[PDB]
RNA sequence: CGAUGCCGACGCUCAUCAGACCCCAGAAAAGGUGUUGGUUGAUAUAGACAGCAGGACGGUGGCCAUGGAAGUCGGAAUCC
RNA sequence: CUUCCUAUCAUUGUGAAGCAGAAUUCACCAAGCGUUGGAUUGUUCACCCACUAAUAGGGAACGUGAGCUGGGUUUAGACC
């Protein structure tokens, strides 16, 4: 059984994050670049999808 | 539990082994085991109790001239139980089977290796002498 | 009252549409009632112009579902040669259903939202919280956003 | 670039008193004593006032990587100083919605077993870093307590049993469960 | 071209001095390493290999379709007469190695 | 700050203040977007509320230059957000139809807490929910006397505590607040004539 | 490998694929709040950008589309 | 019969979904390890039956004739 509370705590560290469109990172929900040097850093960011 | 330990695999793919039971078969002819990866040029062997694929050759012309799975009964090659007794039957052997299970016939003359019927319970069901 | 009528203080309002036809939603009353052992029957009853949407709040009282049609203007200008689809009436109106005048009736009763100074601010409200013809003929409020003061004290 | 001066002072409490062999930054306060070693950092550390009122940090000729270290040796000070006379205290709650997380804290404050995570039959034990000890909250039903006296060590035990729970080949937006971190506080706070 | 059907290989590399032994008795490259908690002890002794033979005994692994049953298990048997202690040596470390 | 946008707050702020004849420091301390709506609602039957980030600047401007004069006893009396109300009205009722409403406005994220709410072990209002919003953080209630009730009585509530996402949401059902300061005014300009509230 | 074993001048660059000299055997369109310069428009004591201080407000699921749209296929519309 | 490559079919570690679970598709570090038995054709290629974790693609003078085979090209005999 999960609570109110605790699924938006959980939300926050498996549901809100930006993800890098080239590399698929997991970038912190307030990045306008990625962070890894196998794409170079691009700025093509989308929301991670949450579910239906 | 779920052990088959090592039997020596004596009927590779061109085998024609007696059909033992009344499904009205009279011959298999093993097309390939199934369970075996095999190695670059090495004939898949199908040893007892190990279910292969089989096209009856002659018997009803409702049955011939398609692929039914089967299953070896009795197999010709001295194979060793785990207590050091080498057990060799008459002949080959076999029964057509679902490949689900369980026999097609009802019906198995001659007796049966204890191999198999500690494998396919079903098959352990009609046999005659599990010898 | 949502799973079985749990023991609480339900009075429950939700902002429900389509009054009179029941259009795409295929529902008029109830938005969350008949699982509550509340009946939409008597939420019918107020449902039986206008043929279009309205925005309804709904007053639940434990048992009784009093449907009130909010005083809200707009709501009540519309439902006083088919009125058929895909217009495009340019805007909604006949151009004389004497728009001027169904607004002095909503400004004495509308007393429950958009801060008022003299009535001289509700009369901007209601006529902006009407979509019918939008403020009479189709000059929209584009400089009627000082009236407050000058229009206000001599509005009555 | 090439920046002539950019410092920052680090006002310290009264309760504490902070030595420092040149770079290496022993502090202590009513909880205990901490060192930490700024080497290939290259800041000069100066220290001001009677009672040891204010840390001074320093940097001369720093071009911008090489300059924004200054605050960070600051800000890492701060740690330490709240750390030993606070003390922190990182609460952290338990989600279960197949069925219950069974955590036990085998030991003082080490080998906190997660049975029955996800259904499994695998007893994940974590070994916290030294100093760091574990408790099973009495205030509510499901809360692990970590308390210590430097934050690395505090903050990095508990990613740990976090990390340690993770639901592997199925999807994470809905097997919503684990151990995650909730307050970030100290021992004693106002 | 490349091989037309993939195959495993033959041998192993890790053999490949594939040559007659310098030796003619087994040269242990490695002992065990030594716990220190435990009291002394020998480690490797030196035997004679006879032959082979039988054996019978039961077995006991839970689960198995063999368990309390007889098995039969070719075994060898390996000769020892009790050796003679004659000479000790002392090993020192070094950088370069063992001396 | 704009130029358009600066010039009509010196437009809208300058005529207010001749609009209605006086105005009123009345505090429009931090409060809730449609809250603080009911506070320009209630307000307004004959008045005019304005909020001013930079029309409420002039004060310094217009001191030196003497217009309404004396402006210098009561520029740096603005530490915290007090603001003006455009009335007809008088002094007590000003202040006392603000004091009346007591806004229960709805707090924010990540904030701190100085004011305390005191937590007894009774109703104040839970409509149809479940407590496990309050099991969350080990609360247990029962559910008794219509709403559900709390039955807690320790200080739950404390100074400077840091309040969650979730923290001000369930206050704000229970209608309690941290910031619990509602408007109040102690300073008054009648035509030049400098006074406090009567 | 004969010659800087000048206490050579001013700078730029971190590469988990650095770069290193005519013909020459060192790839591009496109990207990078990596970093160092430049151009242009702004805003700041009628005081900045942050953060603390409140939030996507309400008439209102406006009217409609009915295509189901309370921010969404899509609508002359689309304000207070 | 050996080795090598990666632009990865399966295996170990992982990222994303219009991803509930099962199966899946896009991608990253990645060549350690595997990638089969057969009917027909000289066949490379192709198409099929069967099993399998998958039946991925290639290079080394289009590897390899003082290693073999000589089935087909491609001498001389012949027939259409
Ligand atoms: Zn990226």
């Amino acid at each position: 059984i999960i609570e109110p509370s605790l699924r938006q705590l959980a939300q926050k560290y498996n549901c809100d994050k930006m993800i890098c469109r080239k590399c698929y990172a997991r970038l912190h929900p307030r990045a306008v670049n990625c962070r890894k040097k196998k794409c170079g850093h691009t700025n093509n960011l989308r929301p991670k999808k949450k579910v239906k | 539990s779920g052990a088959k330990f090592r039997i020596s695999l004596g009927l590779p793919v061109g085998a024609v082994i007696n059909c033992a039971d009344n499904t009205g078969a009279k011959n298999l002819y093993i097309i390939s085991v199934k369970g075996i990866k095999g190695r670059l040029n090495r004939l898949p062997a199908a040893g007892v109790g190990d279910m292969v694929m089989a096209t009856v050759k002659k018997g009803k012309p409702e049955l011939r001239k398609k692929v039914h799975p089967a299953v070896v009964i009795r197999q010709r090659k001295s194979y060793r139980r785990k207590d050091g007794v080498f057990l060799y039957f008459e002949d080959n052997a076999g029964v057509i089977v679902n490949n689900k299970g369980e026999m097609k016939g009802s019906a198995i003359t001659g007796p049966v290796a204890k191999e198999c019927a500690d494998l396919w319970p079903r098959i352990a069901s009609n046999a005659g002498s599990i010898a | 009252m949502p799973p079985k009528f749990d023991p609480n203080e339900i009075k429950v309002v939700y902002l429900r549409c389509t009054g009179g036809e029941v259009g795409a939603t295929s529902a008029l009353a109830p938005k969350i009632g008949p699982l509550g052992l509340s009946p939409k029957k008597v939420g019918d009853d107020i449902a039986k112009k206008g043929l279009r949407i309205t925005v309804k709040l709904t007053i639940q009282n434990r048992q009784a579902q009093i449907e009130v049609v909010p005083s809200a203007s707009a709501l009540i200008i519309k439902a006083l040669p088919p009125r058929d689809r895909k217009k495009q009436k340019n805007i909604k109106h006949s151009g004389n259903i004497t728009f001027d005048e169904i607004v002095n009736i909503a400004r004495q009763m509308r007393h429950r939202s958009l801060a008022r100074e003299l009535s001289g601010t509700i009369k901007e409200i209601l006529g902006t919280a009407q979509s019918v013809g939008c403020n009479v003929d189709g000059r929209h409020p584009h400089d009627i956003i000082d009236d407050i003061n000058s229009g206000a004290v001599e509005c009555p | 670039m090439k920046t002539i001066l950019s410092n920052q002072t680090v006002d310290i409490p009264e309760n504490v008193d902070i030595s420092l062999k040149g770079r290496t930054v022993i502090v202590k306060g009513p909880r205990g004593t901490l060192r930490r070693d700024f080497n290939h950092i290259n800041v000069e550390l100066s220290l001001l006032g009677k009672k040891k009122k204010r840390l001074r940090v320093d940097k001369w000729w720093g071009n911008r990587k090489e300059l924004a270290t200054v605050r960070t040796i600051c800000s890492h000070v701060q740690n330490m100083i709240k750390g030993v006379t606070l003390g922190f205290r990182y609460k952290m709650r338990s989600v279960y919605a197949h069925f219950p997380i069974n955590v036990v804290i085998q030991e003082n404050g080490s080998l906190v077993e997660i049975r029955n995570f996800l259904g499994e039959k695998y007893i994940r034990r974590v070994r916290m870093r030294p100093g760091v000890a574990c408790s099973v909250s009495q205030a509510q039903k499901d809360e692990l307590v970590l308390e210590g006296n430097d934050i690395e060590l505090v903050s990095n035990s508990a990613a740990l049993i976090q990390q340690a729970t993770t639901v592997k080949n199925k999807d994470i937006r809905k097997f919503l469960d684990g151990i995650y971190v909730s307050e970030k506080g100290t021992v004693q706070q106002a | 071209s490349h091989r037309k059907f993939s195959a495993p290989r033959h041998g192993s590399l890790g053999f490949l001095p594939r040559k007659r032994s310098s030796r003619h008795r087994g040269k242990v490259k490695s002992f065990p390493k030594d716990d220190p908690s435990k009291p002394v002890h020998l480690t490797a002794f030196l035997g004679y290999k006879a032959g082979m033979t039988h054996i019978v005994r039961e077995v006991d692994r839970p689960g198995s379709k063999v368990n309390k049953k007889e098995v039969v298990e070719a075994v060898t048997i390996v000769e020892t007469p009790p050796m003679v202690v004659v000479g000790i040596v002392g090993y020192v470390e070094t950088p370069r190695g063992l001396r | 700050d704009r130029a358009t946008w600066k010039s009509n707050y010196f437009l809208k702020i300058i005529q207010l203040l001749d609009d209605y004849p006086k105005c009123f420091i009345v505090g429009a301390d931090n409060v809730g977007s449609k809250q603080m709506q009911q506070i320009r609602m209630s307000l307004r039957g004959k008045a005019v509320v304005l909020m001013g980030k930079n029309t409420m600047m002039r004060k310094a401007i217009r001191g030196h230059l003497e217009n309404n004069p004396a402006l210098e006893k009561l520029l740096p009396h603005i530490r915290g957000n007090v603001g003006f109300v455009f009335t007809k009205e008088d002094l007590t009722e000003i202040r006392d139809m603000l004091l009346a409403n007591k806004v229960p406005a709805a707090a924010r994220a990540g904030a701190i807490a100085p004011c305390e709410v005191t937590v007894p072990a009774q109703n104040t209002g839970l409509g149809p929910e479940k407590t496990s919003f309050f099991q969350a953080l080990g609360i247990t209630t029962k559910i008794s006397r219509g709403t559900i009730e709390i039955l807690s009585d320790v200080q739950l509530i404390k100074t400077g505590d840091k309040v969650g996402a979730s923290e001000a949401t369930l206050l704000n059902m229970l209608n309690i607040s941290p910031f619990s300061f509602g408007l109040i005014i102690q300073q008054v300009f009648d035509n030049g004539s400098i006074y406090n509230p009567e």
